[PDB]
């Protein structure tokens, strides 16, 4: 059983797009998220997020998120 | 010492697949 390390923290990420809306526009989407990984699920994470996960994973997600609702007219 | 060369990476979570230096990539789940 070797010690898994994980680091479970938030971190204020700030993230940073010039994504206008609907229209275009150089619109500066400064969202500064402050976030954890799922400490509440399972172990495998390891073998995907493992360690700095933060800046890692989470930052495409929030630029999914944030075209999913800024650049679909939001802003 | 042994630990890792004797014995494979065996650490929660990793994999260490055997390349054969006389058949290559062992494509084998060890």
């Amino acid at each position: 059983q070797y010690p898994i390390i994980y680091d479970i923290r938030a971190r204020p990420r700030k993230i940073s797009s010039p994504t206008g809306s609907k229209d275009l526009q150089m619109v500066n989407i400064s969202l500064r998220v402050l976030s954890r990984p799922n400490a509440q699920e399972l172990p495998s994470m390891y073998q995907r997020l493992g360690l700095d996960y933060e800046e890692r994973v989470l930052p495409s997600i929030v630029n999914e998120v944030l075209k999913s609702v800024v650049a679909k007219f939001n802003a | 010492g042994v630990v890792n060369s004797a014995l494979y990476n065996v650490d929660a979570g990793h994999r260490a697949v055997i390349f054969d230096r006389f058949r290559g990539v062992q494509d084998i789940v060890v």
